[PDB]
C-alpha cells in the first residue's frame, strides 16, 4: 500500500532519465557513423579510433562503481549528490555507452550509401536525407532504447545506495536489513512485472 | 543533351594516387539508349556518375541536357539533378514505405504538392504497371517489380535522362527481358534519353543504339551498335550465345585441343564474319574451292543492331595447303579468323 | 546394386496429409551414374534420403547392395552406411578440423583404424586433385575445392555407392563443370556407382548414363540418356542449347520467314545429327558434290549421354532438283532433314 | 591500498566460484537445446514451455534485489549470510539464467542439420555424434563464457556494496561513505583492466 508507490514512482522516473539523454547524449555521439571509416558524409578523421575507444572504457566501467565515483562529479553538477535529481546523473553517463553504440549498429545496419542515392535524388542531406533515415532506422532505434531502459530501471536497483534514491533503497534498505517474505516480494514481483512492460510497452 | 568530355577523374589514398578515368569523352544524342560497356570494375562502374555529377570529376565539362554541372552549386545542382534520373545497381527502396511511398519520395521532395503527388505516383505506378495492383503493399516484392518501384521513382520526377546502372545485373533473363523492354518503351514514347551502363552486352544488343567498350578508363571503340566489329573486344562483340561457348562445356573436347602445333592433325578456326551479309556462303564455297571440309562445331547468328553477328568455331579438314588456302581465301573475304590450337 | 520398389512416403502434418512420393520404382545399375533430375521443389529431395533411410518409406523396400532396410533393426543399418556414403548441398565441412581432418572423420567413428587414416586420406587427396597443394587450411579454401573436402570424406570408407544432392548447382559453372568430372574419375578408377539428383540438365548431360524425370512425387520418365526424348516434357531437354537453336534461332529473323514456299526462295533446314561419327564432312561435302550453298544459321555438338548429337539450323540453297537431291543424299547416310519454311 | 590487492583477489575468487555455476548448473538447461522438439535429438512432451520461461525471468530479475532476497537461502545455505566465500552462492544463481541461454544461442548460431547429416555418414548414433557437436560448441561456448564473466564480475562489485566484500567493498566502504580520490579513483581504473583482461584469456 503506501510503502510501494512513493518508490515505483520514482522508479518510473528512470524513464524521465532517458528523454533527458537518449536524446542530447545518444543519437548526438550516433556522430560516430561519418566517422565509422569512409565519411559516409563530410565528419571523419583519426578521432574514431578513440571516441569509439572511450565508449568503450565508459562501457567497461561497472553501474554503482562508475556512480560512486561520480558522486563528488555529481555534487559539482547541480547535485545534492544525493537524490534521485541527482542520481539520475550518473545514470544518463553510465547510459551514454549502452545508448550510443545502440545508435551506431542501428545506422550501420541500414543499406548503405545505396540510400545516399537519395542524394542522387536531389535529397540535400538535411532534414531531408537526415529525416527520411529514420524512417528506415526507428524500427532499429526502437528496440534499442526500449533495451536501455529496462537496463536503466535495473540500473536503480542497483542504486539504492549513497549516490542514489528511489526504490532500490526501499528494496534496499528492507532488503538488506530488515527481511520481509512479505514486503521484499513485492520489490521483486513488482520489479519482474515492470521489466516485462517496459518490453511489450515497446513495440 | 548529354556530352561528357575530357572528362578525368582520379582517387587520392594518401599514400597513392589510384587513376580510374582517364580523359573520356561522350557523345549521348537525345532519345537514344547509349551502353557503355566494361570489363569487371573498369570504371564504367565508377563513370554513370560523373553525368549526374554524383562523383566530382576531376577534369572535363559534364553538361546535361544544357547547363554544365560543376561541383560548386548544390543548390543550382539540386535544381538539375531532379531532371536527370537513374535507376540503381541493387535496388535502393525504402522498406519503411509502401510502392506509393517510395516513387511518391520524390514528388514529396523539392515539389511539395497537394494533388500532384498523388496522380503522377498513380499514373507512373501504371507506366511500370506496379500500381493498379501494388498501392499498398510496401517493399516486400519480386525483384523485377522492386525494380520497377525503382524505376518508377526515377520517372517520378519527369527527367530529360535516365540513368541505368547495373539496372538487369541482379535479375534473371526472364525479368531482365522483361525489364529492359520496359526501357525500351518509355524510350520510344515518353521521349526520354537513356545512358546505361553493364557487365553484358546482352543487355546492350536489346537497347542500345550508340555503345562505348571501355578498358583502363579510356574508351577502346565508340559507335552504333551495329557497326560495332572494329578492335579488340569481339568477346562481348561475341556476346555471344551461350550456344557457342557450351561447345567446350563439354570441355573432354577442349582437353582434346593441342595447343602445340604438330603433324597429322587438324585445326580448330574461330571465324567471325564481319557485315559481309547472309548472302555470305563462304564456307560451301571454300569447299568446292580449296577442296577443304568444314566439321562446324559450333555457330550463331543475330541482327543486333538490324544486322546480322556472326560468330563460328570449326574443325577444317585438308592437306597443309588447301586450309591456308582456305583462311586464307576467307580472309580475303573479310571473315576474321583466329587459329585457336589443333584437334 | 541399387533398387528401389514402390518408394511412397508421405508426409503428415497431423491435421493434413501431404504426398511426398508415390509409388517410385527405380532400377539403378552398378558402375553408372545415375541422374533422377525433375522440377524445382519437387520432391527430389526426400527420395535421395530414402536410399540409406535417413527418411523413411512408408511403402516399397530399398535394397542396397543387396540389402534391405525394415528400419526396427538400427545396428544392422549403421553397418550398410559406411557402403553408401553421401555428398551435400552446400559444401557441409566442420570448422573445426583442417581438410586432413574431415575426411578421417568416418574412419574414426567405428573403424578406429592407427594408420590407414594417413593412407586413405592422402589417397584421396591425391584422387581428388586436392591434397599436395592445399593440405593445410581448414575451413577457408577457394570455393570449388571446398566440395572435394567432402567427396574425399564420402570415399573414405571406400564404399560402393556414392549419393549427390545439386552438388554442383552452388558451385560456379567453371566449378560445376570441374566437380563432374572428378565425380568421373573416381567413377572410372573405383568402379564407383553413382546416384545423382539435380536441379539442372547440364548436370545431367555431362555425367549422367540413366536419368528419371520426377515431378510431384510420381516418376515421369526412365531411361538412357541418349534416348531420353519421351512423354512431353522436352522443356528440361531444352534447357542444353536447345533453348539456343530451336526456340531462338535468331529472333526477328522470323518476319523474314513465311509459313510456305514463294517464288524464288530457299528452304530453312532443321539438320539433326546421330550418333555419327565425328568426321561428318556431310554439309561440305555436298558443296562439292551437288553444287549447293550452306549458309548456317545455327548450330552446336556435345558428348551427352555417351553418343555424339549434332544439331543445325541452316538455310541451304541449290537448283529445286538439287537441293531436294541432297536431303536425300544425307537422308542415306543418316541426316535427319526437316523444313521449318522458307525464307 | 594493502586492501587493493585483497580487492582484487577477492574478485576473481568471485569467477574461480563462476566456473561451477557458470556451466554445471547453466548446462543442465543448455538441455534446452535438446527441448525444442522439431527433431534436434529427444524432445517428448512440451518441456521447453516453461523450462525456458522460467530461465527467462530469473535473468529479467535485477542483481541487487536479487541477492538481499537470496539472502534468507543465503543464511541457512551457508553459516554467515554475510560472508563473500559464502556471497559466491546468491552469485550462481543470479548467473545461471543468464548463462543458460548462453548456452542455447551459441549451439544455435551453429551450421544446422548438414552436421546432422552426418550421421548418414559415419555411424555415428547417440554417443557419438554427441562427440561431433562438442568440437563445433566449443569456440561458441568459450566466446561465450569470456562474455559471461565480465558481466559477472562486475555483478560481484555490487556485492562488495553489500552481501560481501570484494574490490567493490572498498570502493564502498573508501568511495561510498569516504570519497577518496587516492583508491575509488583507481578502484575504477582497476576493474576497467580487470574485464580487458577477462576479455583477452578468451582468445
Amino acid at each position: 500500500m503506501w510503502l510501494l508507490v512513493r518508490g515505483v514512482w520514482e522508479t518510473l522516473a528512470m524513464t524521465f532519465v532517458s528523454g533527458f539523454f537518449g536524446f542530447v547524449i545518444g543519437l548526438p555521439v550516433g556522430v560516430l557513423l561519418y566517422v565509422t571509416r569512409p565519411g559516409q558524409i563530410i565528419a571523419n578523421a583519426k578521432l574514431y579510433r578513440t571516441v569509439s575507444a572511450i565508449v568503450n572504457i565508459f562501457r567497461s566501467i561497472p553501474f554503482i562503481i562508475l556512480l560512486v565515483w561520480m558522486i563528488p562529479f555529481t555534487r559539482v553538477i547541480v547535485g545534492t549528490s544525493i537524490g534521485l535529481q541527482a542520481a539520475i546523473v550518473p545514470l544518463t553517463v553510465g547510459a551514454a555507452p549502452f545508448i550510443a553504440r545502440m545508435v551506431e549498429n542501428a545506422l550501420l545496419e541500414i543499406p548503405t550509401g545505396l540510400i545516399e542515392a537519395s542524394r542522387a535524388m536531389g535529397a540535400t542531406p538535411m532534414q531531408i536525407v537526415r529525416k527520411v533515415l529514420l524512417p528506415e532506422a526507428l524500427p532499429g532505434l526502437v528496440n534499442a532504447a526500449t533495451i536501455t531502459l529496462i537496463t536503466l530501471v535495473g540500473y536503480s536497483a542497483m542504486g539504492g545506495a549513497v549516490g542514489a534514491g528511489g526504490l532500490g533503497q526501499i528494496g534496499y534498505q528492507y532488503g538488506y536489513i530488515g527481511y520481509n517474505a512479505t514486503v521484499m516480494n513485492t520489490v521483486l514481483v513488482l520489479l519482474v512485472i515492470l521489466v516485462y512492460l517496459i518490453q511489450f510497452a515497446g513495440d | 543533351m548529354i556530352k561528357l568530355s575530357n572528362i578525368t577523374k582520379v582517387f587520392h589514398q594518401g599514400t597513392r594516387t589510384i587513376q580510374a578515368l582517364n580523359n573520356v569523352s561522350l557523345h549521348v544524342p537525345a532519345g537514344q539508349i547509349y551502353g557503355v560497356i566494361g570489363a569487371s570494375g573498369a570504371g564504367k562502374s565508377t563513370l554513370i556518375r560523373c553525368v549526374n555529377l554524383l562523383e566530382r570529376p576531376t577534369e572535363g565539362s559534364v553538361l546535361v541536357d544544357g547547363q554544365e554541372l560543376t561541383t560548386l552549386s548544390e543548390s543550382e545542382l539540386t535544381k538539375a539533378r531532379r531532371q536527370i534520373g537513374m535507376i540503381f545497381q541493387h535496388f535502393n527502396l525504402l522498406s519503411s514505405r509502401t510502392v506509393f511511398g517510395n516513387v511518391a519520395l520524390p514528388l514529396e521532395l523539392d515539389n511539395t504538392p497537394k494533388d500532384e503527388v498523388k496522380r503522377r505516383v498513380t499514373e507512373l505506378l501504371s507506366l511500370v504497371g506496379l500500381g493498379d495492383k501494388h498501392d499498398s503493399y510496401p517493399s516486400n516484392l519480386s525483384g523485377g517489380q522492386k525494380q520497377r518501384v525503382a524505376i518508377a521513382r526515377a520517372l517520378a520526377s519527369n527527367p530529360k535522362v535516365l540513368l541505368c546502372d547495373e539496372a538487369t545485373s541482379a535479375l534473371d533473363p526472364a525479368t531482365t527481358r522483361s525489364i529492359l523492354e520496359l526501357l525500351k518503351d518509355i524510350n520510344r514514347r515518353l521521349g526520354l534519353t537513356i545512358l546505361l551502363i553493364t557487365h553484358e552486352m546482352d543487355v546492350v544488343k536489346r537497347i542500345c543504339d550508340c555503345v562505348a567498350v571501355i578498358s583502363n578508363g579510356e574508351l577502346i571503340e565508340q559507335d552504333t551498335v551495329s557497326e560495332v566489329f572494329s578492335h579488340p573486344k569481339t568477346p562481348l562483340a561475341q556476346k555471344f550465345i551461350q550456344s557457342t561457348l557450351h561447345l567446350d562445356i563439354p570441355e573432354d573436347y577442349q582437353e582434346r585441343l593441342q595447343a602445340e602445333p604438330f603433324t597429322d592433325c587438324v585445326p580448330m578456326l574461330r571465324l567471325e564474319f564481319t557485315g559481309q551479309s547472309v548472302d555470305a556462303p563462304l564456307l560451301s564455297e571454300t569447299a568446292r574451292r580449296f577442296n577443304v571440309n568444314n566439321n562446324i562445331i559450333s555457330a550463331q547468328m543475330d541482327y543486333a543492331g538490324g544486322v546480322k553477328f556472326g560468330i563460328m568455331l570449326t574443325e577444317m579438314h585438308g592437306t597443309q595447303q588447301d586450309t591456308q588456302a582456305a583462311i586464307a581465301w576467307l580472309q580475303e573475304h573479310h571473315v576474321k579468323v583466329e587459329v585457336l590450337g589443333y584437334v
